RNA sequence: GAAAUUGUUGAAAGGGAAGGGCAUUUGAUCAGAC
RNA sequence: CGUGGAGGUCAGUGACGAAGCCUAGACCGUAAGGUCGGGUCGAACGGCCUCUAGUGCAGAUCUUGGUGGUAGUAGCAAAUAUUCAAAUGAGAACUUUGAAGACUGAAGUGGGGAAAGGUUCCACGUCAACAGCAGUUGGACGUGGGUUAGUCGAUCCUAAGA
């Protein structure tokens, strides 16, 4: 374990990590951030929809040159896709997450995904063939993923107001006059 | 809910295949039939009786007929739950001319 | 139907296992036919050895054929038209001192056995030879089925020198070894359980310091006793013994490998020898692997020996092998060792290199055979029932009405052709061989120093369901048969033991089944001719003052009376000589 | 099941082209167990396998 | 007959033959990246358009 | 187990580059004090 | 000012954390640099006095190694062509079978060899990597089987030559 840093309370969260998977790193990172912060029941149905092309994954960083679609309007962006393979693995990490959660005794409708991250696996290397008898690297950008689901706690409202008040000698006598005037 | 039907439709293939690539022409008809039957009885799960296949290909890739008389049956799906409880099945009806025939409910018995 | 259903699972298992008259007469023909067998072997045995020289000493390979072909003689004459399946349940197996069982040589091999052991010898000089020397403990195991119902004979005959000083042919002297202490321990225990299975018909005349009326017979009762008789005589109860419930085409030994739902019986393994040594510290911790093997109906087939409680209308087998102890200072575990065909394994002068003479067909395993000789064996082996055989039984000439040298040659030329169809079946595992094993004592102090990297629990053994997987149990954790051979193969501490094997079949009948009697005990393979002890003197026997011992003497002479509510019949043999 | 081999041996035993070999689609479990010529022999005479009729080139027009 | 046999599996085999394919792949990619530079070394090349 | 390079969270900023210099505003953050 | 090693000295520092590495935390020095706190780490190291050198990097179309932007873009388009069901299967555009449609069209996409290949043939297992999509298939991977000569070749003879 030792995931990317978490602001979560560990007791109430579940975690799932695949690694060295075969997927577009640039595509899977996108599909991640589409679902980040969501409630789980939600996102699950969502990815399903995408798999049928009812919704899409807005491409917010590695977007360059893609075709623009209608379904982007939803998230207010013109560039979006349906990365079918990238999803299979996320559902996978989502399917599992739901499960590791239920063995810890955490409520399934109180679940949501707080923390989702994808960084780069070691690239893997093939050969490829070009004109004039030259050779170029032919590679994949395999992808690490980790997914930390949280049990929703809205129960936090804490009273913090810390006043150590330094008031001058003038400042004191001038409050004493407002309260002498029968404020 | 939806209930378990059968009907007989004439399809105009002539219009749906209009201006297709001669080499890909027939294969469209296969898709244009599955699409057509997800229209009526929007079952979305459509299967093709291989006789119908021999009907669509009987004339070769470029020679698909102008009109088919198609017996379509809505039926229930089994075990192994698919997204649908419901089925679609298209198979041929042997008939002189596809001309001037009206859609008809064949009463199942 | 092709599908084996719940309708027929009921029609096959509980129905044909109903005790009815049509059924009993099949068993009764088997009780005598089998005892008519032992009486024949017994005859031939002494004719050669004890008395005057008849111009050849028969050999063990010799007596096997004559024995078997005689037991074919008697199945020719009974239910000939009436019944489809009639045959030999277990083939004649003649065994010697250290041998547990499984020894059934074909004629071909006396030059093979001789050859292989040419170098390493002098312990086993009786087995390799086939000639039997004096002072030997010799089992003879026979069984027969009629319509798939099994009656089994087992007895331990001691052979003696010959004293002609008395014109009366007296076997001079008694048997003065701890050897004889074994056979009289089993002979005692045989009568012991004989009288116990009478009390489960009715809790009548049941020993009071033992059972009461709460239990006619219990899982714990029978087991507590036999180990008492053992510890009495200091004879180690062999790991191979059992007390079994039997059915049509289902018997204990037929397939030790193939599983049985709804299992009934008392089982004895090495997993039980630790429990007796480990009854000192009562620690209940069982270190268990969660494996789902032999999982289906584990409840019934796990072989619980406590949950067995005797019923009436059941057919039981008593199987007892009791290994004697030459004095062994440090306490140890009694185990079985297996005998191979390959010389190279060992430089030990004391090893036996031999061949398995018994086989079995597993209808589970299906493999297409390319060879045309191993095919003719396959469809032939399937022309026989579910019981163990040797390659001789399969043939045209095997019963051989008139026995000539011309016929001895007819079978030998065939054996070789069947040897070659045997290779292709035995490697593809379409058939399993019978293990030929030795009696092996081990010091406890080898196994408690045991250092192992862990490893294969894989299923290679004929052993039954639960016990086998780890063999030596969980409280010994880390030990499987493999690391056991390794331990058993540090040999300064190794030693081997004589054995007395005893098989009785007992059929429990009520007054609906037995009319003239009132509730009775039918002893098949119990005949007065077959159960004869041999001259024996041992200073161990008969420990008084144990409530279980005093209850056996009470019950020993209790079955000794006709005021006893359960009258014990002994099936008498048949008439042998006809010419 | 993978029936390539069974179709190959069929052409060789029957002694005709792989074109002309019929394997009963309903027999696909049984044909699986063939795996040798003499077995295919049995299957060939049995009728689970059959050598298909030659397509026609008619000279009547010429 | 209650004996139910699907199972045959050995982790020792799969796991330890797993590393194997995983080590050598590491070495094949490493023979690639050593030679990647001058793989395109082409002495006695003829430019088509250059003078 | 560094750098380049990369993901996530935090903060901050952005009308055709960014970055630095002098100076103070606002935000954070730390020493000296006895 | 700093660096790798030597002689000397602080009866120097150290498993109660040595060196290293991270640090919009502090401190001295004009500067080269030194010094402390935190984190990380697990076995050796530093100050002064002297000796020595393979002693300090932004460059050299510098040397090897490692990584981006470019960019999920260029592209994956010659050889007329595929389609329906069933089977198998965690999974089928691509495997197996049936069905239908087509191509090579005897100077063939057919059946045999030489040169060269060396096990690629065949079978049972199998899908991490390879087959620039896939993969339940394979010229891949793992375990094995497979080549039988008095008459076919080599062998013998001589050619240009050696
Ligand atoms: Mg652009
Ligand atoms: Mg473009
Ligand atoms: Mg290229
Ligand atoms: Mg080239
Ligand atoms: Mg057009
Ligand atoms: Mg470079
Ligand atoms: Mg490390
Ligand atoms: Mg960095
Ligand atoms: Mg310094
Ligand atoms: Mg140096
Ligand atoms: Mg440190
Ligand atoms: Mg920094
Ligand atoms: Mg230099
Ligand atoms: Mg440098
Ligand atoms: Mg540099
Ligand atoms: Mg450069
Ligand atoms: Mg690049
Ligand atoms: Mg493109
Ligand atoms: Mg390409
Ligand atoms: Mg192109
Ligand atoms: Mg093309
Ligand atoms: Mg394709
Ligand atoms: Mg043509
Ligand atoms: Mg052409
Ligand atoms: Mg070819
Ligand atoms: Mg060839
Ligand atoms: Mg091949
Ligand atoms: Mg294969
Ligand atoms: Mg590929
Ligand atoms: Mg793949
Ligand atoms: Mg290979
Ligand atoms: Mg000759
Ligand atoms: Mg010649």
């Amino acid at each position: 374990a030792r995931y990317g840093a978490t602001s979560t309370n560990p007791a109430k969260s579940a975690s799932a990590r695949g690694s060295y998977l075969r997927v577009s790193f640039k595509n899977t990172r996108e599909t991640a951030q589409a679902i980040n912060g969501w409630e789980l029941t939600k996102a699950q149905k969502y990815l399903e929809q995408v798999l049928d092309h009812q919704r899409a994954i807005p491409f917010r960083r590695f977007n360059s040159s893609i075709g623009r679609t209608a379904q982007g309007k939803e998230f207010g962006v013109t560039k979006a896709r349906w990365p079918a393979k990238s999803v299979k693995f996320v559902q996978g990490l989502l399917q599992n997450a739901a499960a590791n959660a239920e063995a810890k005794g955490l409520d399934a409708t109180k679940l949501y995904v707080s923390h989702i991250q994808v960084n780069q696996a070691p690239k893997q290397r093939r050969r490829t063939y070009r004109a004039h008898g030259r050779i170029n690297k032919y590679e994949s950008s395999p992808s690490h993923i980790e997914l930390v689901v949280t049990e929703k706690e809205e129960a936090v409202a804490k009273a913090a107001e810390k006043k150590v008040v330094r008031l001058t000698s003038r400042q004191r006598g001038r409050i004493a006059a407002q309260k002498r005037i029968a404020a | 809910l939806k209930d378990v039907v059968t009907r007989e439709y004439t399809i105009n293939l002539h219009k749906r295949l209009h201006g297709v690539s001669f080499k890909k022409r027939a294969p469209r008809a296969v898709k244009e039939i599955k699409k057509f039957a997800k229209l009526h009885m929007g079952t979305d799960d459509v299967r093709l009786a291989p006789e119908l296949n021999q009907a669509i290909w009987k004339r070769g890739v470029k020679g698909v007929e102008y009109r088919l008389r198609l017996r379509i049956s809505r039926k229930r799906n089994e075990e192994e739950d698919a997204k649908n409880p419901l089925f679609s099945y298209v198979e041929p009806v042997l008939v002189a001319s596809a001309k001037g025939l009206q859609t008809v409910v064949v009463e199942e018995d | 139907a092709l599908a084996i259903s719940h309708e027929d699972t009921q029609i096959l298992l509980k129905d044909k296992n109903i005790l009815q008259e049509s059924v009993l007469n099949k068993y009764r023909t088997a009780g005598q036919i089998a005892q008519t067998a032992l009486k024949y072997v017994t005859s031939l045995i002494n004719d050669s050895y004890h008395s005057k020289t008849t111009q050849r000493q028969l050999t063990v390979p010799e007596l096997c054929l004559l024995t078997d072909s005689f037991i074919l003689t008697r199945l020719e004459q009974y239910y000939k038209n009436k019944v489809n399946e009639r045959g030999i349940a277990i083939p004649t197996t003649i065994d010697i001192d250290q041998i547990s069982g499984g020894w059934c040589p074909e004629i071909d091999d006396t030059q093979n056995l001789l050859n292989w052991n040419k170098g390493k010898d002098s312990t086993f000089a009786s087995s390799v030879t086939g000639t039997l020397r004096p002072g030997d403990l010799v089992k003879i195991t026979l069984g027969v089925h009629i319509d798939g119902y099994t009656s089994e004979v087992s007895h331990t005959m001691v052979i003696y020198p010959v004293d002609e000083t008395k014109p009366i042919l007296q076997p001079t002297g008694p048997l003065l070894g701890g050897k004889a202490d074994a056979v009289a321990a089993a002979h005692i225990a045989m009568e012991t359980v004989v009288a116990l299975l009478a009390c489960a018909l009715t809790p009548e005349k049941l020993p009071a310091s033992l059972g009461g009326t709460s239990s006619g017979i219990t899982g714990q009762l029978i087991r507590t006793i036999v180990d008492t008789i053992a510890r009495s005589y200091n004879c180690g109860v062999v790991p191979g013994s059992r007390v079994r419930r039997i059915r049509r085409f289902l018997a204990g030994q037929n397939e030790g490998i193939v599983a049985e739902r709804e299992y009934k019986g008392v089982v004895w393994t090495e997993s039980h020898q630790e429990a007796d040594l480990l009854s000192n510290t009562d620690a209940k911790d069982l270190t268990v692997v969660d494996r789902g093997q032999s999982t289906p109906f584990t409840n019934v087939s796990a072989i619980p020996s406590d949950d067995f409680v005797v019923q009436s209308g059941e057919v039981y087998l008593i199987d007892l092998k009791m290994a004697s102890l030459e004095h062994c200072t440090k306490k140890g575990l009694v185990t079985l060792e297996t005998v191979d065909s390959y010389t190279g394994k060992s430089h030990k002068a004391g090893e036996l290199i031999a061949r398995p003479g018994a086989y079995v067909r597993d209808f589970a395993q299906t493999h297409i055979l390319k060879l045309k000789t191993s095919r003719q064996l396959l469809t032939k082996i399937d022309k026989q029932g579910v019981y163990p055989f040797k390659l001789s039984h399969l043939s045209s000439n095997f019963p051989f009405v008139h026995e000539n040298e011309e016929e001895l040659q007819s079978l030998k030329k065939d054996l070789k052709s069947f040897r070659l169809g045997m290779s292709e079946i035995s490697n593809n595992y379409l058939c399993v061989e019978s293990p030929i094993q030795i009696a092996r004592w081990v010091p406890w102090d080898h196994i408690l120093k045991a250092t192992n990297p862990n490893g294969n629990l894989s299923y290679d053994a004929t052993s039954t369901l639960t016990l086998p997987g780890h063999e030596l149990p969980l409280p010994k954790l880390g030990v499987s048969a493999i690391k056991l051979k390794s331990l058993m193969n540090s040999t300064k501490e190794s030693i081997s033991l004589p054995v007395a094997r005893e098989c009785n079949t007992i059929v429990l009948c009520d007054s609906s089944v037995s009319t003239t009697d009132r509730p009775e005990l039918l002893r098949l393979t119990g005949g007065s001719k077959t159960c004869q002890p041999s001259w024996i003197h041992s200073q161990h026997e008969l420990n008084p003052q144990d409530s279980i011992v005093q209850g056996i003497f009470q019950l020993a002479t209790l079955a000794k009376d006709k005021r006893f509510g359960l009258l014990l019949k002994e099936t008498q043999p048949m008439k042998q000589k006809s010419v | 099941a993978n029936l390539r081999t069974q179709k190959r041996l069929a052409a060789s035993v029957v002694g005709v082209g792989k074109r002309k070999v019929w394997l009963d689609p309903n027999e696909t479990s049984e044909i699986a167990q063939a795996n040798s010529r003499n077995a295919i022999r049995k299957l060939v005479k049995n009728g689970t396998i059959v050598k298909k009729a030659v397509t026609v080139h008619s000279k009547s027009r010429t | 007959e209650t004996r139910s046999f699907l199972p045959a599996f050995d982790k020792k085999g799969v796991q330890t033959q797993q590393r194997v394919w995983q080590t050598e792949r590491f070495d094949k990619k490493r023979l690639d990246k050593r030679s990647a530079k001058f793989v395109n070394n082409q002495p006695h090349y003829r430019d088509q358009l250059l003078q």
